[PDB]
């Protein structure tokens, strides 16, 4: 199954554009979204930089560096692009040894004319916008001072002068901690956290002896040291602080540390390092009120305090996430999670593939993907897994099949309906990218020579076929296109094999001839979520309702369009005793599923999971 | 250190 005389239709949509310049580093970033708007910082080392903007997708790039009036950017902060859409760039440049302060270029449409302002200090970090309202920035000088601006950099005034950390709330609130004696790094579990909504016009103090902060949605974390001993607890409050309240986690020791995976208006992921370098912990789940945790997965993988774990959302499907375990011999081992972290099983495998050398049942195996730490561990990793809110239940990911990670090179796998079964799609390592809602996807090769070739699918990884897109192949670095899976635009960069002076380049191929028409009410299925088991009355409801979305076929060869949004019909279910989560003096029995006392705030029985839609049936308070 | 807050992506970085 293939299209014909698509050759001519890519052939005309490609463009190229080769920069004239030192090769140095690339930097690349999208303001707003419909614009269009690409901004390339080239810097050369001694200093020098480069900017280039293009306002067509990526297809021609023109050189704005007289703007910024031929001056070194600082590269470490990166480029400060404003919220949603307000065109909005901030740049930081170096300055010389006897300057009283900084200096940025501070642009307000779209990087079309930038404007130079000296600061009174040296910003030490990134400046940071409010989200409420874009006009305000804050940041930290060398000195620790805390400098806060209402009319976009124009002036700044002085807030504190020994703040440690510091981030924007909500509505234009600011929380930052200070230190009063030595650095903050000696007075580590001795600060103050102070809260200011009047931009630091007055301040309070919510918490003492504190030893980090800060927020995970509508949530504040705050981890106090304890009064007597180096044992710290988590402290929760939802009121911005106003009021405190005590979260039920065990107490951590000075040698180990907590993290949140993922946090949602309702739970939150936490995760808590066992004593010792075993290189394992544990994950804990949170209710709607973010204080009472129940223990979800055990020897969870996570390499250090700054280390990398596996941790995955599937945006896809509602409620799927996949980790990492590890076993009794320290090999690694895939697991996946349906209901919000309820329960926890292997990846089911192919059902057209032969165990490796892994597994000892050769009829007996399951697949398991690589990700953050595999990569970590310099193997044959190109990308970590993939998928988008906006393609309903489409995931790819590199993965071996066997009983444990193992150490060949990696394949690719790729799921249609959230996880539940997979199949091999591309053999070897590669670089994948998702077009228009799902309508059409696209591969790369990853080799160590010059490659021409770029393979490209519209039955969602089912039919593949090839496009010699340049007649001098060049060495691959990376995709690049609009983030939100909505554009048909894929940017291809690399650099030409020019021995004696290698330059970069990019070519852009746009599909817009590909999927000449435009999807109708034909070209759309009926699909349930979830489904296993047909026979049940409430097959494949998930958290108390179910889901029909409407998804393309893959026979229909169709563009979506800028404008698609998912449709989709919940329906509640009955409530069940599987519904429910224990309050803070109750445990569960083993063997059982009901929640009985174990052997201030006062709770009376369950609770109700959060995220839970179920209605009626079994109610025990 | 402990990682109380989720940190979002940065940008594109090549060389
Ligand atoms: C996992 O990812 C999914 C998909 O991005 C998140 O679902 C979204 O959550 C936000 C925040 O509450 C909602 O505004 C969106 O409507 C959700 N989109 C959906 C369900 O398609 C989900 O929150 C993530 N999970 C966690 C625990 O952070
Ligand atoms: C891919 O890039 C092209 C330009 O190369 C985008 O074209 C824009 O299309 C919109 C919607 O019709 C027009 O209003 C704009 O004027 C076009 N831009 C230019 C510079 O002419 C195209 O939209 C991109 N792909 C998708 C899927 O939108
Ligand atoms: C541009 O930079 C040069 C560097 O020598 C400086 O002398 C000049 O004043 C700058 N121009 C403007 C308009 O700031």
């Amino acid at each position: 199954g293939r299209v014909r005389d698509f050759v001519a239709k890519l052939a005309n949509n490609t463009h190229q554009h080769v920069f004239d310049d030192l090769r140095g580093s690339v930097s690349l970033s999208w303001v707003g979204d419909s614009t269009g708007v690409i901004l390339v910082l080239t810097t050369f080392h001694f200093g020098q930089s480069k900017l280039y903007r293009s306002e067509d997708y990526g297809k021609n790039f023109k050189d704005i560096t007289d703007l910024i009036n031929n001056t070194f950017i600082r590269t470490e902060f990166g480029m400060a692009i404003g919220p949603e859409n307000s065109g909005k760039v901030v740049l930081t440049a170096e300055v010389s040894g006897g300057s009283r302060g900084g200096r940025i270029f501070r642009s307000s449409d779209f990087a079309k004319n930038f404007v130079q302002t000296d600061l009174p200090f040296h910003p030490l970090t990134q400046m940071m916008y409010s989200p409420q309202n874009s006009d305000y920035l804050l940041a930290l000088s060398t000195e620790n001072g805390l400098w806060v601006s209402k009319n976009f950099g124009g002036k700044w005034e002085e807030i504190h002068k020994a703040v440690c950390l510091a981030k924007w709330g909500s509505d234009n609130t600011i929380f930052f901690t200070t230190y009063a004696n030595g650095s903050c790094k000696a007075d580590l579990g001795a600060l103050e956290l102070w809260r200011t909504s009047d931009l630091g016009k007055s301040f309070k103090t919510i918490g003492v002896k504190i030893y980090s902060f800060g927020l995970g949605g509508r949530f504040l974390f705050a981890s106090v040291m304890a009064d007597k001993d180096t044992t710290r607890r988590i402290h929760v409050s939802t009121d911005q602080g106003d009021t405190w309240s005590m979260a039920q986690l065990p107490s951590v020791g000075q040698e180990q540390f907590y993290s949140i995976l993922a946090a949602n208006d309702d739970m939150v992921f936490m995760h808590v390092d066992e004593p010792g370098d075993t290189g394992f912990g544990t994950i804990f789940t949170s209710d709607d009120r973010g204080i009472v945790y129940s223990k979800s997965l055990d020897r969870h993988l996570y390499t250090t305090t700054g280390g990398e774990t596996d941790f995955t959302n599937v945006t896809s499907l509602r409620g799927v996430y996949i980790t990492s375990v590890l076993s009794e011999d320290n090999s690694i081992q895939t697991m996946i999670t349906f209901d919000q972290g309820g329960r926890w099983t292997h990846l089911r495998k192919p059902e057209n593939s032969e165990c490796d050398a892994t597994a000892k049942n050769k009829n007996e195996c399951s697949l398991h993907i690589h990700a953050s730490y595999s990569i970590s561990q310099k193997l044959n990793v190109p990308m970590a897994p993939l998928s988008e809110p906006n393609a309903v239940g489409i995931v790819i990911a590199h993965g071996s099949v066997g009983d444990a990670i193992s150490v060949m090179v990696p394949d690719v796998y790729i799921s249609d309906d959230g996880g539940y079964s997979w199949t091999k799609m591309l053999e070897g390592p590669h670089y994948y990218t998702i077009l228009d809602s799902g309508g059409i996807i696209v591969a790369i090769e990853h080799s160590s020579r010059p490659i021409n070739v770029i393979k490209f699918s519209t039955d969602e990884g089912q039919c593949w076929q090839t496009y010699t897109f340049t007649r001098d192949p060049i060495y691959f670095t990376g995709l690049a296109s609009e983030p939100g899976a909505r554009s048909m635009n894929i940017s291809i960069w690399g650099f030409t094999e020019s021995f004696l002076t290698s330059q970069w380049v990019s070519y852009t191929i746009d599909f817009k001839d590909i999927l000449e028409r435009n999807c109708e009410e034909k070209d759309y299925t009926i699909w349930l979520a979830h489904s296993t088991d047909p026979e049940d009355y409430e097959d494949g409801c998930i958290l108390g309702y179910k889901e029909q979305f409407l998804r393309l076929r893959k026979s229909s060869v169709c563009q979506n369009g800028r404008d698609y949004v998912v449709t989709k019909q919940p329906s509640i279910c009955l409530c069940s005793l599987e519904d429910f989560l224990c309050d803070f003096g109750y445990y569960r029995p083993e063997n059982d599923s009901k929640c009985v006392e174990q052997p201030h705030l006062t709770t009376n029985g369950y609770r109700k999971i959060p995220g839970d839609k179920c209605q009626g049936g079994v109610n025990p308070v | 250190e402990d990682l109380l807050s989720l940190q979002e992506p940065g940008s594109k970085t090549y060389s």
